[PDB]
């Protein structure tokens, strides 16, 4: 049957994408320190297949770790745009979620979701290294439930 | 025949992998996605502008020394001759002059990159 | 622990072993169970092209001993 | 049966490269007090398979400012030439038995540089350009030293045939008579493979990603595959040059096992080194090989021309 | 538990393969640990719930629910205050 | 690749902290200071607390002053681990980052066990600290400190005598002692050029005059001498931590003046005066007498101070923050003269820049 | 702490230190996660007499 | 007191010059760097097996917010608004009115979890231990709106984590 085959192919590409997530080397503020500790030996994000790469053209995930200011917002959109698809965005911390401590500032963007689409919101100020890792494993489950090929098969 | 078939297979496999890369995935091309990368901000000028080479003198010297390997590589065969006294003399003379060239450029600050 | 790195080296080692083993066994199969004749110089190539003619089957790896002289 | 021989070479090479990426991440992990890939498959054995699929089903983009024909020619050239440097390697029998195999590998290693220069230039990006011109400086640095280091060793072997290096080291490894040359050779393979502490063409912390900053998806994978196939090859070359293995014509597999172990250990040393040292400045790499290795290599080249003559130990021509 | 393991690796949970009707053989989640065991697993205390159970309250959830984001059971914010200004309703009978 | 001009553009992390502080009470403004130099959180809090206490004309109790010094020097380990290893990470040496960030993780638990937050404790406040150390913490700090010296030795084995590391750092970014003073440098940026200055010894605060430690001094003024100074300062911080673990006195941990520090919750639920002061100290805050102060501390990255202005109300009128990295980064153009691109990567790391404080 | 005697010798030799004496992984030498309750002291101003606020 | 870090004069006797010559030519101090990373390869890694193992925390940990009840089920919060006044981020919005039984209670208790800085000032200022920061930290969401907690969401959090919340307050209230 054709539905069975596309279901298995969907499970294969979904598996490959969630097992080889490559975050862009992109951090803005204090929240990036907690992102470093997720790469530190205790949590070792690399063991899940999550490897940082600096070039936006070799990244699959953007983690907006810190405050997004009006000056930096055009830069963020540019690097997000230069990510080949499929691309997912993870918003880390109060600043990147909705402005946080600086919601009412003349120079702060009230949430990175005004600039880019966001797939997972990680709360905290900063989220602990173990709370960011929960969001990454929650993103992987989200990718595991994608139905790209099944939706194509019945178009 | 074998060497040519080995080369065709290596570059055919390389080509087929590239073809799959461009035709298998789902593409969503738009202007901002394909703009040049300069860390997030638009590049200030063209990447085709002149790029000063501070080791230009050492690069010219590489052309002259890279020709010494052509003259030195026949030495394993040269050692098979019956004129060993002459062969060993000219082998050492040729290498020594290659060394004097290095000494001259080194002492005259030729290997130092320009400011 | 560190010995959990070994499984990745064993797989890598098996992959590096195959090219050498396959060439060694494929040469035996293509030359009648002998090493492939090495001909770096014309004299060796001259003897290999003489082996073809002597074999009578257009193969240089088919040897003919004293049974072929009388 | 020759086409089967070719496939029995490139396909295992691509599998060894795939799992060398796993082995490097786990070896770097444990030298950094962590584990590395252990989730995707048992002990991370499926991590390379997940990465290959991910990269080849991802969107590749041609930059708007790129030169398309050269931009796409470069990755093809890189992988096509990284697989071509294995055909003369005796393991113990070469796929292609060349009388000048050492020269052939030199020529191919100089042609593979242009997969960097054309990749970086065609991308029409400033970081790709800075990366490309660092490959020009790097090649200017090691090329002269590398060729004369090979020549010194070949004066004890007597030929440019790779299979002859097996006969030369039948009684003893060449590491003993040529340990000074083995040290410089090892460093020159690090520079020639763009490996840390000489990873300057990419230079992640300086050029983001260097010559391949604009490459994505499959085209990037080809550069990565070429990079890792070269380090294995340059260590197989080193094992043959300085750590010769005994060849029993009735047990050609024993050679392969022993020869494979040494190549793995030399390859592990590349990963061991990448975890231990900082990065040279690329002008400091030029001075390392022109002011230290070249004076020594020239002296050792004279020494190895004279030593066989004055001891009556000139090797046979054939 | 294994007190010979170094601190951090000396306590662990092997998650159930089914919880609240969800198949969790492969899809385990950190939020599946009930609160009483959440304190022991994170080393906020030395005593497990089996040796020192939590105080019983009739309003405490008897059934623990994991993170429900992305499902129909997710939480949807809304204002919990009533309307503030009451609009005038015209008479339903013509004046004429 | 030769650098002809450096033009740092900052403000990509400018959030208006100084303007936002003017709308907060002195207590509400404290968590802003953990987020300026977000690697030296409890040192930023102390500088703010010393300024408000100076304007309040009150004095934190002796036990609070020892906790603040103790966690002031644990914080210096956090900052110097971040500074040295990232500086080495940008230069190509990545292994030390992982070794020492397993030591930062353990020092984050000390933060988490006194405040509840791994980084932004908000623990040090005007009047003392917020809560007493939980039982058994000092034993855990002793165990961590007993081994940390070996961790630094492993760090030095990889870097100090390495010739590749010395090539990247010796004679790179030389700054003269005269230029450093005029450009506004402070901390290791002065001490690396041979200037004998350290506010912990010349203008002591809290109980720094009751501890013994040596100030490292450079000789060349380059990136290698500033690396040695930072590694040697980590050793001296362990030396101070030993003295703070043994001289820790008993007593209360916040000033016993309930118009400045809130009362204990047990007293807040039993006493009328304590409930009134708890109510006012958390709605209006404490009024600070009018006046302006400039108060500075030897923060891990240099001289960190605040020019705090009060108008007599509970909200600050002006709060100017002196980030040491603001002056250092301003000098990146002078220190980069005659160097290549890869050297500017080394100069940035030697200045120990965090843009939470530079941009504020 | 579970390393065999041989591996302990190898790692001590390769670094030049006695690593076992100072292990960077924590073990049962840490404090108990459950502690007895405290009884914290009071400040100098907790007095019933001679404690008027205008004098402090 | 100060000390010099890099003020040393090397020895010039022939044995010391030869020792430095051997270091330059034989890479002794680089081989020593290799030996330090080899030692780490044979140590046990510090990685924990998350989510099957969790990093240690303490009773003071400041996680997700929750509204507590008295043991009888009555809400502790009496709409004093001290948390709203002290919240540095203004993440708390409160409305209140006399309840049907005349009790001072809230009709709106919202926390914008994207404005909040998880500082704990609210639980410090609460005179009835009503608003607390719980021990939960694994509550990431797939949409922004799910992080705008209202009173119903906060009471559900309190009823969910009360067993753990009460034990943590029991372990730390004498330090408060
Ligand atoms: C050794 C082998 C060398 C290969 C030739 C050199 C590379 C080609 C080149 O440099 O052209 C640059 C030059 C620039 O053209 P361009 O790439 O379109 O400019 C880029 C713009 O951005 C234009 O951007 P764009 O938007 O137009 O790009 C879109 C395009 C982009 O798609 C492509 O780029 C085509 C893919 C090219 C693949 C190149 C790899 C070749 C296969 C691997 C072989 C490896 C070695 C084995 O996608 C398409 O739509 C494809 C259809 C349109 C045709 C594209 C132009 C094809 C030119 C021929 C290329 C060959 O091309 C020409 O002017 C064509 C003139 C003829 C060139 C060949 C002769 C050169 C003399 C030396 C060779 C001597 C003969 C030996 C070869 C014969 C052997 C039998
Ligand atoms: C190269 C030669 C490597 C020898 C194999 C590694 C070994 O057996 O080390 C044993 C032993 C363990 O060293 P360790 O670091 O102190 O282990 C920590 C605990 O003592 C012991 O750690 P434990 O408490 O975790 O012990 C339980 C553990 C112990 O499992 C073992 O038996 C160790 C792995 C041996 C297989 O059980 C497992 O986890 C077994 C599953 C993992 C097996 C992964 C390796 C499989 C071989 C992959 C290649 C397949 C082809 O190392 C030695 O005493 C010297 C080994 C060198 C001499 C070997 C030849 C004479
Ligand atoms: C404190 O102040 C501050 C800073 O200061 C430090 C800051 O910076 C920032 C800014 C912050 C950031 C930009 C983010 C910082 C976060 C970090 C985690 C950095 C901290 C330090 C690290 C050391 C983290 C990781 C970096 C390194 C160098 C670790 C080394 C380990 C690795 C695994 C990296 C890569 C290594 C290897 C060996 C290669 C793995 C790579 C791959 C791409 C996978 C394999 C590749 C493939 C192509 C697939 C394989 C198979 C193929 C190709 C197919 C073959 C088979 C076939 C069949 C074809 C802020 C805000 C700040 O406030
Ligand atoms: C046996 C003969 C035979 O097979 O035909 C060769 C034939 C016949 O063998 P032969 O002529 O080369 O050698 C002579 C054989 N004896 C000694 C027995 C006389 O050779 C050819 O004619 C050319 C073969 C063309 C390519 C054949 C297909 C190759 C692709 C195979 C796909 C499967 C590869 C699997 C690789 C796995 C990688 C891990
Ligand atoms: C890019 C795609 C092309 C790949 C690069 C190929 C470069 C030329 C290869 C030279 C092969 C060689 O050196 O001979 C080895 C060896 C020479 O070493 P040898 O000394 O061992 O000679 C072997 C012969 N006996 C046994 C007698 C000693 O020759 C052979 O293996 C067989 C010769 C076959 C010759 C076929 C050549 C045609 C292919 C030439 C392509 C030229 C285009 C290159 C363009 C590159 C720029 C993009
Ligand atoms: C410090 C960083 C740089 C390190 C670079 C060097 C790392 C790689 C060094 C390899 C050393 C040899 C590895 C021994 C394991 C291989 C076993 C083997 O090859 O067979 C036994 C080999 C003997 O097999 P053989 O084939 O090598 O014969 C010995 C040499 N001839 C041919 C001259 C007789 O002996 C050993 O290697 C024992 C060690
Ligand atoms: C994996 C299996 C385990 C064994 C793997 C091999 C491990 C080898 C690397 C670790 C070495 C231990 C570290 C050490 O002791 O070095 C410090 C020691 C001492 O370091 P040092 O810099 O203090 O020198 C002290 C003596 N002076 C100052 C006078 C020079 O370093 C050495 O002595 C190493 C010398 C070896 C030189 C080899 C270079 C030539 C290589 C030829 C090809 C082979
Ligand atoms: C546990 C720690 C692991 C550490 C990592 C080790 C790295 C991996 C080791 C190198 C890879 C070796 C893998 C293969 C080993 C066994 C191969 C073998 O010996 O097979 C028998 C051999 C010929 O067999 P073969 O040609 O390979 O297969 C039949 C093809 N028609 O014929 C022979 O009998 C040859 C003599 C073999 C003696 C052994
Ligand atoms: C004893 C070990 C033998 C085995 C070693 C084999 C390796 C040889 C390569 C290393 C060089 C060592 C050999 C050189 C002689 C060493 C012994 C020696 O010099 O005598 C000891 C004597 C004591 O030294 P001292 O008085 O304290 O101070 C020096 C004052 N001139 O010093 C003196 O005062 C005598 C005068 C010293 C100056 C002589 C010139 C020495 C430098 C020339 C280069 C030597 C290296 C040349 C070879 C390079 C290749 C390795
Ligand atoms: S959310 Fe908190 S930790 Fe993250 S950048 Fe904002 S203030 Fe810093
Ligand atoms: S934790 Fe702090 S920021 Fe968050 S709601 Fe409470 S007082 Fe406001
Ligand atoms: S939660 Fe506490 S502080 Fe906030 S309004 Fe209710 S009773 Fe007052």
């Amino acid at each position: 049957r054709g539905e069975y085959v596309v279901a298995k192919l969907d499970d294969l590409i979904n598996w490959a994408r969630r097992s080889s997530l490559w975050p862009m080397t992109f951090g803005l503020a204090c929240c990036a320190v907690e992102m470093m500790h997720m790469a530190a030996p205790r949590y070792d994000m690399d063991r899940f297949g999550v490897v940082f790469r600096a070039s936006p053209r070799q990244s699959d995930v953007m983690i907006v770790a810190g405050t997004l200011t009006n000056k930096m917002a055009p830069a963020l959109r540019k690097v997000y745009d230069q990510m080949p698809e499929p691309r997912y965005v993870v918003s880390m911390g109060s600043c990147a979620n909705g402005g946080g401590y600086y919601h009412y500032s003349y120079s702060v963007v009230r949430g990175c979701d005004r600039i880019v689409p966001v797939d997972i919101y990680v709360p905290g100020c900063p989220p602990t290294a173990e709370a960011l890792l929960y969001g990454i494993l929650q993103l992987q489950k989200k990718i595991k439930r994608e139905k790209r090929l099944r939706i194509w098969y019945r178009r | 025949m074998n060497l040519m078939l080995a080369l065709l297979t290596n570059f055919t496999l390389a080509t087929l992998l590239v073809i799959i890369a461009f035709w298998l995935p789902q593409l969503n091309v738009y202007s901002e996605k394909t703009s040049p990368y300069e860390c997030g901000f638009d590049p200030m000028g063209s990447a085709r502008l002149p790029f000063s080479m501070k080791f230009f003198l050492v690069a010219i010297t590489f052309l002259l020394f890279d020709l010494e390997i052509a003259l030195l590589l026949p030495l394993p065969w040269a050692s098979q001759t019956a004129n060993l006294n002459t062969m060993l003399t000219m082998a050492l003379f040729l290498i020594i002059l290659l060394a004097v060239s290095l000494a001259y450029e080194w002492t005259q600050k030729g290997l130092e990159w320009t400011e | 622990m560190w010995f959990e790195v070994l499984p990745g080296i064993a797989v890598m080692g098996v992959c590096l072993f195959i090219p050498g083993m396959a060439t060694a066994r494929i040469h035996r199969f293509s030359n009648g169970g002998k090493e492939k004749r090495v001909a770096h110089y014309p004299y060796q190539w001259y003897l290999m092209e003489r082996d073809r003619r002597v074999s009578g089957v257009n193969r240089s790896y088919v040897s003919k001993g004293l049974e072929n002289i009388d | 049966m020759f086409m089967i021989n070719i496939l029995m070479l490139i396909i295992p090479i691509l599998l060894a490269v795939a799992f060398l990426t796993l082995v490097e991440r786990k070896v770097l992990g444990y030298m950094q007090l962590r584990k590395g890939p252990n989730v995707v498959g048992p002990y991370g054995l499926l991590q390379p398979i997940a990465d290959a699929i991910k990269l080849f089903i991802k969107e590749p983009l041609r930059p708007a400012t790129s030169s398309a024909s050269m931009f796409i020619l470069a990755p093809i050239m890189a992988l096509g030439l990284a697989l071509t440097m294995w055909i003369p390697l005796p393991m113990p029998y070469p796929l292609i038995n060349m009388n000048l195999g050492v020269l052939f590998m030199l020529a191919m290693s100089s042609l593979a540089v242009y997969s960097i220069l054309w990749s970086g230039w065609a991308s029409n990006s400033k970081y790709a350009l800075i990366g490309a011109l660092r490959a020009v400086a790097q090649t200017i640095s090691y090329e002269v030293t590398l060729a004369i280091i090979l020549l010194s060793v070949l004066l004890m072997s007597g030929s440019f045939t790779l299979s002859t290096l097996i006969t030369t080291q039948e009684q003893m490894w060449l590491i003993l008579p040529a340990w000074p040359l083995a040290m410089m050779w090892f460093i020159s393979t690090l520079a020639e493979t763009n490996r840390a502490p000489f990873d300057l063409t990419e230079g992640e912390s300086e050029l983001v990603s260097g010559f391949n900053v604009e490459y994505a998806a499959g085209p990037f994978a080809l550069f990565f595959m070429a990079e890792y196939a070269n380090i294995i090859m340059m260590n197989i070359f080193t094992a043959i040059l300085f750590l010769g293995t005994s060849h029993n014509p009735h047990m050609p597999e024993l050679y392969t096992i022993n020869f494979t172990i040494k190549s793995l250990l030399l390859t592990m040393s590349f990963l061991w080194i990448r975890a231990s040292y900082p990065r040279f400045r690329y002008d400091q790499l030029m001075h390392l090989l022109w002011k230290n290795f070249l004076p020594l290599t020239l002296a050792l080249c004279m020494w190895h021309v004279s030593l066989p003559i004055l001891t009556s130990g000139i090797p046979p021509q054939t | 538990e294994d007190n010979k393991q170094f601190f951090g690796r000396h306590r662990w949970v092997i998650y159930t393969t089914e919880m609240n009707g969800k198949n969790t053989f492969w899809d385990v989640d950190g939020s599946m640990v009930p609160p009483e065991w959440h304190r022991w697993l994170h080393c906020m205390t030395d005593d497990p719930p089996t040796v020192k159970p939590p105080t019983a309250r009739k309003f405490i959830w008897t059934n623990h629910k994991f993170n429900l984001s992305g499902t129909p059971q997710q939480y949807v914010p809304y204002s919990t205050t009533r309307k503030k200004i009451q609009e005038w309703v015209p008479p339903s009978t013509p004046y004429k | 690749e030769m650098v002809r001009k450096c033009d740092p553009h900052i403000g990509l992390l400018h959030r208006g902290t100084e303007k936002l502080i003017e709308y907060k009470t002195y207590l509400q403004a404290l968590p802003y200071f953990d987020r300026l130099d977000y690697v030296s959180m409890m040192c930023n809090e102390q500088a703010y607390s010393l300024a408000v206490e100076k304007l309040l004309n009150i004095r934190p109790p002796p036990r609070a002053q020892w906790i603040r010094v103790l966690f002031g020097e644990i914080t210096r380990l956090l900052n110097h681990i971040m500074a040295v290893t990232t500086h080495a990470l940008d230069i190509g040496a990545m292994t030390p980052f992982f070794w020492m960030f397993e030591e930062r993780e353990k020092m984050f638990e000390f933060y988490e066990r006194v405040s509840g937050a791994r980084m932004h404790a908000a623990y040090v406040r005007p009047g003392g600290v917020h809560q007493d150390l939980p039982l058994g913490l000092m034993d855990d700090i002793y165990e961590f400190s007993k081994n940390f010296s070996l961790r630094i030795d492993e760090l030095e084995e990889m870097l100090t005598n390495n010739r590749i590391w010395r090539n990247r750092t010796v004679d790179i970014g030389i700054v003269t002692a005269e230029d450093a003073l005029n450009y506004g440098f402070s901390g290791v940026m002065l001490r690396g050029s041979g200037i004998q200055w350290d506010l912990r010894k010349t203008q002591p605060y809290d109980v720094y005059d009751q501890v013994e430690f040596d100030v490292p001094i450079g000789s060349r003024g380059d990136c290698y001498d500033r690396y040695l100074c930072r590694v040697e300062e980590m050793r001296q911080s362990i030396r101070i931590i030993s003295q703070c673990l043994n001289k820790m006195p008993p007593g209360e941990i916040k000033v016993d003046d309930a118009k400045v520090s809130p009362p204990k919750r047990a007293e807040m639920k039993t006493s009328m005066e304590s409930l009134i002061h708890h109510f006012k100290l958390y709605t209006e805050g404490y009024q600070v007498p009018p006046g302006a102060t400039y108060t500075a501390i030897e923060a891990p990255k240099g001289e960190f101070g605040v020019y705090l202005v009060s108008d007599g109300s509970s909200r600050p009128y002006r709060c100017k923050i002196k980030a040491p990295g603001f002056a250092h980064l301003a000098g990146l153009d002078k220190m980069s003269k005659g160097h290549m691109l890869a050297d500017v990567v080394a100069i940035i790391g030697t200045q120990d820049i965090v843009f939470g404080e530079v941009d504020r | 702490a579970s390393a065999t005697r041989f591996i302990q010798w190898l790692r001590n030799w390769a670094s030049g230190r006695d690593l076992q004496a100072k292990l960077q992984l924590r073990y049962q030498e840490i404090s108990k996660r459950t502690q007895p309750p405290p009884k914290l002291p009071v400040g100098p101003s907790h007095k019933l007499s001679n404690n008027y606020y205008c004098t402090r | 007191t100060y000390k010099y870090v890099n003020l040393r004069e090397p020895s010039m006797d022939m044995k010391s010059v030869t020792d430095r010559a051997a270091q330059t030519l034989l890479w002794t101090e680089l081989i020593r760097g290799l030996g330090m990373t080899l030692s780490y390869l044979f140590r046990e890694p510090a990685t924990i097996n998350y989510p099957f193992e969790k990093g240690p925390l303490s009773p003071r940990f400041r996680g997700e917010h929750a509204l507590r009840r008295y043991p009888s089920g009555e809400e502790r919060c009496i709409a004093c608004k001290l948390c709203e006044a002290v919240c540095p981020a203004q993440a708390i919005t409160i409305e209140a009115e006399p309840r049907a039984d005349g009790s001072r209670r809230t009709t709106r208790y919202d926390i914008d979890m994207t404005k909040c800085i998880y500082c704990g000032f609210c639980q410090e200022a609460c005179p009835v231990d009503a608003i607390v920061e719980g021990p939960n930290f694994e509550f990431s969401t797939e949409t922004h709106e799910e992080l705008l907690y209202n009173k119903e969401k906060l009471l559900n959090n309190g009823d969910k984590w009360e067993a753990e919340i009460a034990a943590n307050i029991q372990a730390d209230y004498l330090y408060r």
